[PDB]
């Protein structure tokens, strides 16, 4: 039972961009129009990701088509038409946590695109997005994502958006739908209040693989935790089900940094304050250091363990390793001091490179990967 | 039982009302295309708006598909059932009908036109209404004064002036169950 | 302090019609349009007042307008459109309690009026309520009452409305004004939530010109007090400050319930009948009293008790009564005028819901010569349910 | 006393906008006109709508008067100083300005031309936008390849191409502070 309680309240009348770790859209819209009819699409959005798809417009893959985005938390906006692409990018900075109104439409000869009723980009083109066939105007229209393959975009993205949308018009309609399927599916709804981070519920995990080369071993963690105990970084090794490494929580209160089972350092927290803790390690053979808010913790080793532990986590990070985050797979209680999954608020630097929870090789889809909620006062 | 889940309602209003129907329903994997049927035939050229919803994961997880038909100016062609297809597989599933009907205030087929007359002299004016809904009850007018007590009493679709000696005017209302429209003001020019 | 409480309830995101007994306008709104503009208002509304003015659209008394109202419990539209008047009266109830959208449009050479986003009159019109005066196209509108007066109308009409409005949209302005004056004066809301009665919040009376004259006195009152005491109907002589007939509620009793309320028929100062009644108990009630030289009676809930004179008092007292109504009188209602407590055994405001009808007619407020502001003339508010 | 109870907020944006101002205030007695100033002139012919609200029963009691001048398309003659204006007796009051400026993408004045050339033949294209907000940064396309690292950073207004020998395509895109606006794609034909 935590010792923290975050707020998770989600909002009934919003719809989460970042659900579906495979990139699948979140809604998809399959329009059909009988007169010409002119792409309108109005809704308000918030996040703190810096990349991202918001909506796709269009038809076949190669044919004619729009999609709005997100890069380095900015708009972008990529062009299709009759097979020749062109991406655009304006506009201010969009992932900034707070709601604003977005808004796609085509007016003229152009496409034009704005923030907050004022319009950021104005692209022109030739050509209609509706399409005929068979005596009818067609547009596709996806959410939070594409129907193809990001490949084959003008120029590629992970679409994976950890955002929040509300209040939409697509086309002027009234289909109170999506908002009546939202109410019925908690896991559509967005936190009610976001906080900048990746949050971890405790479900499960995330991993990577990440090359570690001489070798080095830099983490930083910067955490809020919602339960003493929890594996923040760990690698693994899939034959010999070792963990070469591991920086966990325990319980009356502190961190702690390993080899196998055998602790290399140990330092305390009070982590269930409520306060940003910047938990930091290094290692690098002769060496194994372990900060926590600037403050060194003194080591379990004597110098002849810790040289002939190094060693073994060397010849580990020879073969391949994957890189976990906020917890481990199943592994024997006695192949490391903590396994259990970490629950809270953390962000990840390993190596001087910050980890992208969409760029993982795997995510447990609970797992927000650019917001966190707020702690419950 | 079958994949629907709900079924399209109704839209009964007057000419050139824009309504919508919608069914939506529940499937497994890749949602099918949903048709409309007026009166059990497939309509071919409809404002219609799928909306497919994913549930799980994935794709081949179950989906919410809701498909909305638009009219957008309710003339009589559209009036009858309408229903939802789903080719699932090997299997042809439809909703329950919903139906459109079409009632509103009356229509004028015939009002009094303006006449010139020597007068005190006879002549006759004219008014005819139709709905639906029916009956049309008739109600005239002169100098905008009724003549008589409600709509249905006294003189309706016919109206005799044994002759007037000053020029005057005569309306006609037309009632039913929506309510009443109200025709020209005819001017009978007297000398 | 009241044994029975009442809602005190108000609702911020609306507009009161009936706040004025003039019958001045509780809006008056003036357009000035660069482009010829047809007329469009929207509006939810709300009442049991079967009779006043909705809203008043164009421009001089005389010149072309149009004045939308109810009448009879249903839709009234009046039209001058130069110098010949029109008026056409049709579509559903409206005076229903209930919520319900109207809206008023110049689509085409008609005006149309909907009930619920459904036409419920299609009135045949030449003619454009927009003027055009030095370049532009100008447009008064007035909300719950006209800019002129009523019997200058096409049919003379009581515009006193108490009635709600709420949702409204006048030519798809987004002037939140109306809507922001409304909240910082409570004055202007409505009750959240209304039931059919007239409530007499108790701090002002009511009066009428009503002739009794042969005579009959007949008087029933449809009650649901707040107070135990206060008078529900009586008879004022200007002249000499008498009370000729007084109904009134009153009560001193002895038990943990404290019964305690009985009625009294009076007249001037000396009681005819008293009857207990349980008044503080939520429930409705109907004293009723009929006079008529000889004859003298209080009825509560069906039910008589027989008198407190001996028959030679009732006599010499009746032709009192006779005298009085010989000359002029006035019939108030929920309250008399600062007077002796000698004159007339209870001079008490009344506190609460009331219906009244007196010889066989039913009372309407915005009828009366005299109506005191805070009292709501068709509609009650509430019982509050701790 | 000044009666003004409110000024006249601002409307800050691009051509073709809509916005409105509005200013309250109350009085004693029945409700005077209210003028709208742009740089000291009364407007004579602009949308406008007065709402007044009485206060008391009587009409003698105070009143609240608003009124909001509507801009129907927001062009440069709009820009300037807008007040309101009452007379209360033979004196009059003038509330505090509020203010109307045109803000946001650039406009083009002039898009690079369609051409027909040779082969190897020198020619030239223009591309001419302007804001306000300057300044205003162009950038080059040829077959949507950009001509630069950057916006202004690069070659502006007049494009000298030294030739060319298969058909080619031209865009320009105008940056400034609002954002970006992109030329039509002139296509320059080769034989
Ligand atoms: C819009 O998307 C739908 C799928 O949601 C496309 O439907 C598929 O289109 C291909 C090519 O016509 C067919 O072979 C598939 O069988 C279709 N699937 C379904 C379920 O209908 C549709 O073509 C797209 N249309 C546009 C204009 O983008
Ligand atoms: C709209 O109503 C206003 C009042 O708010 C009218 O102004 C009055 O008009 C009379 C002439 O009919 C003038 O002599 C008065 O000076 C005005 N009185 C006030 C208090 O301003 C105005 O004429 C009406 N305009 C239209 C087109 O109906
Ligand atoms: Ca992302
Ligand atoms: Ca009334
Ligand atoms: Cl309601
Ligand atoms: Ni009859
Ligand atoms: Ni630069």
């Amino acid at each position: 039972l935590p010792c923290v309680p975050f707020s998770v309240a989600k909002s009934v009348k919003s719809l989460y961009l970042g659900r579906m770790f495979s990139g699948t859209p979140v809604i998809r819209l399959r329009f059909k129009r009988l007169q010409p009819t002119r792409l309108v699409a109005e809704f308000d959005f918030r996040t703190f990701d810096p990349e991202g798809i918001l909506l796709f417009a269009g038809g076949h893959q190669d044919s004619t088509w729009i999609v709005l985005a997100l890069r380095a938390g900015r708009l972008e906006l990529q062009l299709r038409y009759n097979g020749v692409g062109r991406v655009t990018s304006s506009g201010p900075v969009i992932n900034h946590g707070m709601w604003q109104t977005i808004s796609v439409e085509e007016l003229a000869r152009n496409l034009v695109i704005k923030v907050n009723r004022d319009a950021v980009m104005k692209i022109a083109v030739a050509g209609d997005l509706f399409q005929p066939e068979r005596g009818l105007y067609h547009l596709n229209l996806t959410v939070g994502g594409i129907p193809f393959h990001e490949k084959d975009l003008v120029q590629p993205i992970n679409p994976r958006l950890d955002g929040c949308m509300r209040s939409w018009n697509w086309l002027n309609g009234e289909d109170t739908t999506i908002q009546e399927t939202v109410k019925v599916n908690t896991r559509m709804q967005c936190f009610s209040v976001t906080e900048r981070g990746s949050f971890y519920p405790g479900s499960g995990f995330a991993f990577y693989s990440l090359d570690y080369m001489t070798w080095e071993v830099e983490v930083v963690a910067h955490i809020r935790p919602a339960a003493d105990t929890g594996v923040l970084f760990a690698l693994w090794a899939p034959d010999l089900r070792a963990v070469p490494l591991s920086v966990a929580l325990v319980d009356k209160q502190l961190v702690v940094l390993a080899v196998e089972h055998t602790a290399l350092a140990l330092m305390e927290i009070k982590v269930c304050d409520g306060q940003e803790h910047v938990v930091t390690v290094s290692l690098r053979d002769g060496e194994a250091t372990l900060e926590v808010d600037g403050t060194r913790g003194q080591s379990e080793v004597s110098a002849a363990q810790l040289q002939e532990r190094l060693a073994v986590l060397e010849r580990h990070l020879r073969s391949p390793v994957l890189t976990f985050a906020g917890g481990l797979p199943d592994v024997p209680v006695t192949s490391a001091p903590v396994t259990a999954f970490y629950r809270g608020c953390m962000t990840l630097e390993v190596n001087r490179r910050l980890l992208d929870l969409d760029e993982a090789a795997y995510k447990h889809s609970d797992i927000t990967a650019h917001s966190c909620p707020p702690v419950e006062p | 039982e079958s994949p629907f889940v709900s079924n399209p309602g109704n839209i009964t209003g007057a000419r050139g009302l824009t309504g919508t129907l919608r069914c939506q329903l529940q499937v497994q994997g890749e949602p099918p295309e949903v048709h409309w049927l007026r009166d059990g035939q497939i309509l071919e050229l409809a404002d219609s708006t799928q909306t497919q919803v994913p549930l799980g994961e994935d794709e081949q997880g179950d989906w919410i598909v809701a498909s909305q038909l638009r009219i957008t100016s309710l003339q009589l062609s559209d009036t009858g059932q309408y229903q939802c297809l789903v080719f699932l597989g090997h299997q042809t599933f439809v909703s329950q009908p919903g139906y459109v009907r079409l009632e509103g205030l009356p229509y004028f087929l015939e009002e009094p036109e303006d006449r010139t007359v020597a007068a005190n002299t006879p002549f006759n004016l004219s008014c005819q209404a139709q709905g639906p809904p029916e009956p049309v009850d008739l109600l005239w007018l002169q100098d905008a004064v009724p003549l008589a007590t409600a709509p249905g009493h006294g003189p309706q679709r016919s109206l005799h002036v044994p002759g007037l000696n000053k020029t005057s005017s005569f309306s006609c209302e037309a009632h039913n169950a929506k309510g009443v429209t109200t025709s020209r003001t005819a001017t009978i020019t007297v000398l």
